[PDB]
RNA sequence: GGACCUGGCGGUGCUUCAUAUCCCUCUAGAGGAGCCUGUUCUGUAAUCGAUAAACCCCGAUCAACCUCACCACCUCUUGCUCAGCCUAUAUACCGCCAUCUUCAGCAAACCCUGAUGAAGGCUACAAAGUAAGCGCAAGUACCCACGUAAAGACGUUAGGUCAAGGUGUAGCCCAUGAGGUGGCAAGAAAUGGGCUACAUUUUCUACCCCAGAAACGAUAGCCCUUAUGAAAUAAGGGUCGAAGGUGGAUUUAG
């Protein structure tokens, strides 16, 4: 389209003053110094990434206008016309053409993803058949054309790894061997500093731990680590917590123990310890009080 | 109406020839079709020429780091340089001991009345002072609630008198009064 | 339900811009501020005859430019430079909008005491965000 | 000091003076309104004070007869109300003193026994633009005449004159130059005289309005008024009262009133003033330019002084003292414009780069007359490039050019051959507001169609063409209903032809008839080829039948080519024999 | 010209007190030390019963600054809780959000 | 945040030493103990001026003359 | 381009801290961008720093007449950027003081300038 | 008060109260007829101000504008009777509605 | 105080430099009041 | 009157669910005592508005005077205002909301079916539906994609306010408008919601959780002092040592 056209030549000519405007008379501007450069000149302040101010090029601007379909003389180009889903239509004939060829010689594409793709809207229905489809041609013994056919409709998974992360033993202070780690838990935050060796000693804000926590449950929340992985009077910490009541301070330099632990700690069995749940933080916060309410999610009296 | 200024420019221009100011967008003067909005379902940022939003925008394009560069090639010309006091602390406590608080609150109206902002308060060392022992004693005995234990900082607020200036003589006037008044021996400090 | 500055859907025919189509949820996840004033800020002590001044400057404003300002006004205020941006219409004559100009720049400088701009857009017609 | 939008954006410079004016009318209207009501804006917020921002008090607040309340009714300048209330005075029999009574003077000196106008005089500059070129003698005699007030005999000043016990050289200086200001020369004179039998000093500007009484006198030769300047600055030396800067422009102003006998005196002025130390200014050099330039003048050594001048004159900053400096810039450059001398304006312009000269400038009329002539002389007598960088420059930051300036640049163009940037500068026309220029129409039209193209080059004139017939068309009902040109009619179809918007011809032939506008024999010999393109015999007997009914004596010439490039029915051939028949 | 009859009391109020304020301070204070004899506190006692009972900043009531409420008004920009709505839900007042924590 | 606000170059102490406005009584008496009082209360205001504040002092002073 | 050395040695500010503070956190890190390249330019140590932000929160009732228990909640978000300097001239502390506060933003700005002026005892 | 002075669109809405006039105004006009030259009379410069006759005569041509817009709100429309009137059964709609491919009835 | 106010606009709206809507609502319905009532 | 269409109802059928909402279940309360605070009733010369769910620490993030529109008494006439009115009408309204909503529907413009009625438009191994737009969703804020917020269209209840303000209709101007001074907010009683308890996991003291000692409960009444205020309600101390023995039917919340 003409509007296309020159929005295209108004976007270049743009970019070449844009990038004369900041400091970039070169001509290779990026995208992404484009960005930077609109967020200076304009700083945006507003909570949608869309409702910022944006320079893109107008065909990821503006949306993807289906061509006209049939000339001067009527005649449409394609031949699966007027049943007014022609791509899919096609892109079924083929695959059953496909399938029926291979078997007389004898993650997966989402509905959206189709759609863009065929730029045609599309029913749950349809892209659940095409779907059933493919699975048939991937489970029949296929060629490469299939193959790639097959490969061009699937896309990538983005797997995670989730092994947990090892920090780095620091060899320091005089000539002993350390890890400092972090926790926190519900407004307290806690970072311990275990060294290797001690045979066991808490240095909780100066003091030790009998003193720190009074609280056998205290107690045995600091305990509860080493107890899990059998190196109980071995290793020395010292803490310092800010914030916080007793049990969230306890529950906080437990997770800061367990993720310096984890560095001093074999790969398998910080593996077992990370299933046995001491290397995630607890999300779990005080909610908030409501308006018209008596508490988080207590309400008044009589409604009913 | 007149084809705008927009495509009547062209490249290898200056910037801060055409915005001097901090002025509101202009998209006619901006050479730069600028989008602004939450677009609707099947369309586009809405477009340049009409925007509330961009002009509601704080427009920081009259600032552009060739404008900056320039402009401070201009402004080269209103500075001396530092001695060489040094970066160590106490350095320049040694060459310059006392410290003065004295601030400005701006605010953006009719009016430049911030009363808050004539305090002033001033913080000085005793071992740069140097010349205080039994009048250390008098003087932490004069002035108990200040002088932290840790660091050897005396602070002396003044919020008493209207101007900045007498407020800072008001310091410099308790840091001698003091310092005389510690220095002048009394007939009763034995019967301590 | 909320009626607070949601304009409702009649059945289609009805022209609106983005700032009284969206509503006060978006007050800045989407919409931005008509008045730039540093008054709201957490210390400051003259907040309230900053909007007392802008409501008079609004209503000032929408009184005296008849039917010709599009829609809502910038105002911005810094330092002492008051700033007054239009979005007015371009169905009048030059001569009046510069005249008008003029009048609201020294009015409004004897009025407020500071240093006062109009900063003005033409716009041939009344923008459309969306229809409703 | 214009705003930002393309609509608010003025086209010319009639229409820029008119948003200026427009623009200085509100800003007095809320001057009168405020001061109107001054009780709506006594709240001040900003601090510090700040008293022009408060509105001022033109009422008097003191209503006792009290010469307080003269001295009140004196600094609001009310001269009926201070006459009034002195009568006042006089009839209590208070006596009123010196001072007051020489500030009352002072007014009715200043104002000529009236009030002060009530609007800010930016008038009596209302000249049409197309009256530039002709007649600057009767320009002169009926635009130096402003419509000030003559000093009546016996008015209030000389009441109040005769009145006064104890008369002071400050009263009789006020007289005199009140007389000299209101064209009471020959009693200024006499009341000098009464100065002199009275023995009393006249300070600097009693003696320049002495001057320029003297010279304004009628029926003395120039010679006894030279007499008479040598006589008066005796005077002043005789009475030891400095000369100055004012005293020597006055004298340099007179002698230009002066002409052709006045060069020398006009040389033996600057060397006096060289002489004694006080430094020359830009409206001394005003006035010794303006007086040199005369039209008349066969020699030009006259105009050799403005390169001595500019030879004393590069390299300076300047300050403001007199008020005719932009009146230097602009008579300067007006020789430049009388010399055509590129290297006198390119130092000139110099000379306004340097520092605040561009300030000196002045009024926008003065730099519409400067600007234009500079870029006159820049298409005159440079080369294409520059003259292009000079307008990209000037056009429209500095200034809005004439219809003049425009035929000017379609001269330079043409000299040039460089005509690709003739659509881009007639699109600048028309945005600048020229579209209803008739000269400008036919100059680029016939400069448009004078030579064969190539394509490109043809269509964009094509289009420009076609929006020269969109205006023509679109200018409906005016009292200057011009008639289509023949030439502009020719140069279109010839444009149209070349282009090969052939339709579009023959329905302008059809306009050609309905003008009765007698068409080119190019033009007719264009058409029989796009009739031989298009293999149209209609067409060409079209063509032959409107030459027949103009009578053109090519129309035998037509005839014999249609027979001998078309296969012509009996009938049409019938036709074209009977129209050769009527023609003979 | 005042929104009512209300308010034009209360800006009277203000007026008046904010004129008769000095004095009220200086025998308040006379009031509240005990330095001086009882009696020589009572003569006082009696003129400030006797000074008038719409100067003494008992009677000011923080109504809003554009339409007369006594009741819901927010100190800082001296507006009623629906006009204050109004303002900040049109978005002609700066830095206020709809509070989603 | 003081463009022009000069109160006449006061200058510090006319604003908190008033003796020379106290115009000092029989000290031990508890008229000029309040005025000690008075006196450290307008030493302590850094809104009124070094005038109002003398002015409130001669009001005091008229006061107990005329009692 | 007027310069007028006139007399006195300087008045020696020490850390000249900035605290600019608004509703814009966009605005508050291109003032930022801005003020670090011209102090950058001018030779002067600037620092950066980011105290945490404030949040007024408040509470109205929706309706005009009844129905307490549905109300409309407001905030004010109050961001602070500190920008501590320190080692600057006095008469570099006038200019770039000067430029500053001329280019500051509109109704999302306050600048708190915090000037630790030295001087010797007396 | 000026403050708690409101616009007609919401006036109007609130008046009609169909959910559940102006344009007589030349910009300049006032009753003191303090006319300027930037609006009403173009840009003499000078300020002026017109006659008591001059006023009511303009004033009075305003007020009889007025009641001729009010006389061409009420005319009297014709409609064609069907069958009856305030019925529909002869009322003749026009000629049916162009369509959209190059169709004209 | 809005006496400033009030009459300003009250003056400038008779100057025919303001116009209110407001005033102009309650101007013709008050003139058909006086025309019926 | 006969036969329908659509909707609502059904102490209407089948099937699948709800999970703090439906029951069995889990925890802590109300209803029983005292106090505080609204409301009803009585009373007074003494406002008004809310009043099943969607009223009842509601307009009020709040009444000694003020607020205040109520009453008593006495005064003012171009009355701060080119007046005003808190006069009636929320069944004329705008304005801002409640409720379904702890929903997912509402739908311009078309097309088709019903012999061209009101109406209706469903079968993916597919029988006539296509859809701009609003909403849910999505995107945002807070600490995550979770959760909580916000958001929730058309309409329902003529659902709430002419007393926030504006306002159409009808009325007043010797009044129903304006100002000054002084009073109005008391319980034979009842009820809604909170607070404190009836104690042993309790009470007092130190400590802020490894002791000692008891073996109870008014934030009510009266007195003193203080804070603020012109003029006391609040705070502290003193004094006193109530009723009360974990509360039936029913019910709330998670
Ligand atoms: C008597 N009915 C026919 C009625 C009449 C009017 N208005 C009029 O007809 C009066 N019109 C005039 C005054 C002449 C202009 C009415 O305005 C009303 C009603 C009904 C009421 C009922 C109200 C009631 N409450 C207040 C006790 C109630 O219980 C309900 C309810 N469903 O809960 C109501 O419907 C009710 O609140 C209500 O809204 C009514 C009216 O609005
Ligand atoms: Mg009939
Ligand atoms: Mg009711
Ligand atoms: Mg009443
Ligand atoms: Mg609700
Ligand atoms: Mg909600
Ligand atoms: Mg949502
Ligand atoms: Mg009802």
């Amino acid at each position: 389209e003409d509007f296309i056209k020159k929005q295209i030549e108004e976007f270049n000519i743009g970019k070449r003053h844009l990038a004369n405007m900041m400091g970039e008379d070169p001509e290779t501007f990026t995208q992404e110094d484009i960005d930077r450069a609109i967020a200076y000149l304009f700083p945006s302040g507003l909570f949608e990434k869309r409702a910022r101010p944006v320079m893109k090029h107008p065909e990821q601007i503006f949306p993807r206008q289906r061509a006209i379909q049939w000339g001067e003389d009527g005649r449409p180009f394609h031949y699966l016309f007027y049943t007014g889903k022609q791509s899919y239509y096609s892109l079924m004939h083929d695959v059953y053409g496909m399938l029926l060829n291979l078997e007389k010689h004898q993650r997966w594409l989402i509905k959206e993803e189709l759609e863009e793709m065929l730029v045609e809207k599309l029913s749950d229905l349809d892209y659940m058949q095409f779907i059933r489809l493919l699975e048939k041609l991937l489970t029949s013994q296929c060629g490469a054309a299939e193959e790639e056919f097959v490969q061009r409709f699937r896309r990538s998974v983005t797997l995670e790894s989730k092994k947990q992360l090892i920090e780095p033993v620091q060899y320091d202070e005089q000539g002993m061997a350390f890890s400092k780690s972090e926790g926190k838990r519900k407004t307290a935050k806690a970072e311990a500093i275990v060294y290797k060796h001690g045979s066991g000693r808490i240095k909780v804000n100066g003091i030790d731990y009998q003193l720190y926590f009074p609280i056998t449950q205290d107690r045995e929340q600091l305990m509860f680590p080493f107890h899990f992985v059998d190196r109980l009077g071995k290793h020395d910490v010292t803490c310092t917590v800010s914030g916080g009541g007793r049990s969230a301070q306890a529950g906080a330099i437990r997770l800061a123990m367990a993720k310096a632990l984890c560095s001093f700690v074999t790969e398998d069995e910080v593996e077992w310890m990370r299933q046995a749940g001491l290397l995630t933080t607890d999300p779990r916060v005080r909610e908030r009080k409501k308006p018209g309410q008596e508490g988080a999610r207590r309400k008044f009296t009589w409604k009913k | 109406a007149l084809p705008p200024r927009t495509e009547k420019m062209a490249v290898d221009q200056d910037w801060p020839s055409v915005y001097p100011v901090a002025a509101p967008f202009k998209p006619s003067a901006v050479p730069l079709p600028v989008r602004m909005g939450y677009p609707v379902k099947k369309g586009v940022p809405m477009a340049k020429e009409g925007n509330l939003e961009l002009l509601k925008i704080p427009n920081f394009l009259h600032l552009t780091p060739v404008a900056i560069k320039k402009h401070c090639e201009a402004l080269k010309d209103f500075c001396t340089e530092w001695p060489a006091a040094l970066d160590s602390d106490e350095k320049c406590e040694k060459h310059f001991p006392i410290e003065i608080d004295s601030t400005d609150y701006v605010s953006s109206g009719p009016s430049v009345r911030n009363p808050r902002a004539r305090v002033v308060v001033l913080r000085v060392k005793l071992s740069s002072l140097n010349l205080d022992d039994h009048a250390k004693k008098k003087l932490i005995k004069l002035v108990g609630e200040r002088y932290c234990k840790t660091t050897d900082v005396l602070t002396i607020k003044t919020d008493r008198c209207p101007l900045r200036r007498q407020n800072y003589d008001y310091a410099v006037y308790l840091l001698t009064v003091l310092y005389h008044e510690s220095w002048n021996t009394e007939e009763w400090e034995k019967s301590k | 339900k909320n009626r607070a500055a949601r304009v409702r859907v009649s059945k289609g025919d009805k022209p609106v811009t983005y700032e009284e189509a969206h509503a006060p949820h978006y007050i800045a996840h989407r919409k931005g501020w008509l008045s730039l004033h540093t008054g709201n800020l957490d210390g400051e002590d003259h907040a309230a005859e900053r909007t007392v001044e802008d409501v008079f400057l609004r209503k000032f404003m929408w009184g005296t430019f008849p039917g010709c300002l599009a829609d809502q006004l910038v105002l911005k205020r810094r330092g002492n430079q008051l700033e007054i941006c239009a979005v007015v219409l371009r169905q009048l004559s030059p001569h009046k909008y510069y005249f008008l100009v003029g009048y609201s720049e020294t009015l409004l400088s004897y009025f407020y005491k500071c240093p006062v701009r109009l900063h003005l857009q033409t716009v041939p017609s009344k923008v459309v965000y969306k229809y409703l | 000091v214009f705003q930002d939008d393309p609509y608010l954006m003025p086209a010319s410079s009639l229409e820029s003076r008119s948003f200026l004016l427009a623009k200085k009318s509100g800003e007095n209207v809320a001057k009168f309104i405020i001061n109107s009501y001054p009780k709506y804006f006594q709240k001040d917020i900003a601090e510090p004070h700040i008293p022009c921002l408060m509105p001022e008090y033109f009422e008097p607040q003191i209503k006792d007869i009290s010469e307080a309340a003269l001295k009140e009714r004196i600094e609001l300048r009310k001269v009926k109300a201070s006459v009034d209330m002195f009568d006042q005075l006089l009839q209590a029999g208070t006596t009123v003193s010196l001072e007051t009574t020489n500030s009352l003077l002072d007014l009715l000196c200043y104002y000529g026994d009236q009030e002060p106008s009530t609007d800010y005089h930016f008038q009596q500059t209302g000249q049409s633009e197309a009256l530039e070129e002709e007649n600057d003698e009767t320009s002169r005699r009926k635009a130096g005449h402003q419509f000030g007030v003559t000093w009546r005999a016996k008015n209030n000043a000389e009441r109040i004159f005769s009145l006064m016990p104890e008369k002071n050289e400050h009263s009789y200086c006020t007289m005199i130059r009140g007389m000299v200001k209101h064209r009471a020369y020959e009693q200024a004179l006499n009341l000098y005289t009464e100065l002199l039998n009275n023995r009393l000093h006249a300070d600097v500007y009693t003696f320049n309005a002495l001057i320029e009484a003297t010279v304004c006198a009628i029926n003395e030769k120039f010679e006894e008024k030279w007499s008479k300047i040598l006589e008066l600055l005796r005077h002043m030396v005789a009475q030891k009262v400095k000369p100055n800067l004012q005293t020597f422009n006055t004298i340099l102003k007179c002698l230009r009133r002066f002409h052709v006998f006045a060069r020398s005196p006009a040389l033996q002025v600057l060397r006096e003033m060289k002489a004694i130390g006080i430094e020359p200014s830009l409206a001394t050099y005003h006035h010794i330019i303006r007086l040199f330039d005369q039209p008349g003048d066969p020699l030009k050594r006259s105009s050799f002084i403005i390169y001595d001048i500019m030879n004393e004159l590069m390299g300076k900053r300047f300050s403001p003292k007199d008020p005719d400096d932009d009146k230097f810039f602009q008579s300067a450059m007006s020789i430049c414009s009388s010399l055509r001398d590129l290297e006198l304006a390119y130092q000139v312009h110099g000379l306004l780069k340097t520092g605040d000269n561009w300030k000196f400038i002045g009024p926008d009329q003065h730099r519409n007359f400067y600007y234009s002539k500079f870029f006159d002389l820049i298409c005159l007598m440079e080369q294409i490039d520059v003259t292009l960088k000079w307008y990209e420059d000037l056009i429209p930051s500095a200034y809005f050019p004439h219809s003049q300036t425009m035929i000017h640049l379609l001269q330079a163009l043409d000299v040039a051959n460089r005509l690709e940037v003739i659509p881009k500068i007639w699109k600048d026309s028309k945005e600048y507001g020229h579209t209803f220029r008739s000269d400008l129409r036919e100059e680029i039209l016939m400069l448009m169609a004078r030579d064969k193209h190539p394509p490109e080059l043809q269509v964009a004139f094509a289009d420009c063409a076609a929006d020269i017939k969109s205006a023509y068309e679109s200018q409906p009902i005016r009292q200057t209903a011009q008639d289509w040109p023949a030439t502009s009619l020719n140069c279109i179809a010839i444009l149209f032809l070349r282009a090969g918007r052939t339709q579009e011809a023959w329905k302008m032939l059809g306009l050609f008839r309905k003008h009765n506008k007698i068409p080119r024999s190019e033009l007719l010999n264009e058409l029989m080829d796009s009739a031989k393109v298009s293999n149209s015999p209609s067409q060409a007997i079209e063509v032959v039948e409107l030459a027949s009914a103009f009578s053109l004596p090519i129309c035998e010439g037509l005839t014999q080519r249609v027979m001998s490039d078309f296969a012509i029915n009996q009938e049409q051939k019938e036709a074209l024999s009977n129209l050769t028949a009527l023609t003979s | 010209h005042y929104v009512d009859w209300r308010m034009w009391r209360d800006v009277k109020r203000r007026k008046m007190a904010y004129e008769y304020a000095d004095e009220r301070l200086r025998i308040n204070s006379l009031r509240k030390n005990t330095i001086l004899p009882k009696i020589l506190q009572d003569v006082a006692d009696e003129e400030i019963a006797a000074l008038p009972r719409d100067s003494c900043p008992v009677r000011i009531r923080n109504r809003c600054v554009m339409t007369s409420r006594p009741r819901g008004v927010k100190r800082r920009w001296r507006l009623s809780r629906i006009v204050f709505r109004h303002l900040a839900d049109h978005g002609q007042l700066s830095g206020i959000q709809r509070a989603t924590w | 945040n003081e463009a022009g606000f000069d109160d006449d170059g006061s200058e510090f102490h006319e604003h908190i030493f008033l003796e020379k406005h106290l115009e000092s009584f029989p000290k031990q008496g508890p008229i000029r103990h309040f005025m000690e009082l008075v006196t450290c209360g307008l030493s302590k205001n850094p809104y009124l001026s070094v005038k109002q504040k003398v002015e409130h002092i001669e009001w005091f002073r008229n006061y107990f003359n005329e009692k | 381009p007027v310069v007028t050395i006139s007399d006195e040695p300087d008045i020696l500010y020490k850390r000249l801290s900035v605290l600019v503070k608004g509703h814009d956190k966009a605005v508050l890190d291109s003032y930022e961008y801005f003020a670090v390249l011209a102090a950058k330019e001018l030779g002067i140590s600037i620092k950066v720093h980011e105290p945490p932000r404030k949040i007024e929160r408040f509470t109205l009732l929706q309706s005009v007449h009844i129905y307490k228990k549905h109300r409309v909640q407001y905030e004010m978000r109050t961001l602070y950027r500190c920008l501590e300097l320190e080692h600057l001239t006095g008469s570099t502390a006038d200019v770039y003081l000067e430029y500053i506060q001329r280019n500051l933003p509109e109704g999302v700005a306050m600048e708190v300038t915090k000037t630790q002026l030295e001087q010797l005892p007396e | 008060s000026f403050f708690t002075k409101l616009t007609a669109d919401e006036l109007w809405k609130g008046a009609l109260a169909e959910t559940g006039l102006n344009r007589g105004q030349i910009i300049g006009e006032g009753r003191y007829g303090f006319l300027w030259p930037g609006l009403n009379v173009p840009l003499v410069q000078t300020i002026a101000q017109r006659s008591k006759e001059e006023q009511e005569k303009v004033e009075a041509d305003m007020i009889q504008q007025r009641e001729e817009w009010d006389r061409k709100k009420k005319m009297k429309v014709k409609r064609e009777r069907g069958w009856s009137g305030n019925s529909w059964g002869g009322i003749s709609l026009g000629p049916p509605d162009p369509g959209p491919c190059g169709e004209t009835y | 105080n809005h006496h400033t106010y009030a009459e300003l606009m009250q003056t400038l709206r008779f100057l025919g430099l303001y116009r209110d809507e407001h005033q102009d609502f309650m101007d013709e319905q008050k003139r058909l009041k006086k025309l019926r009532g």
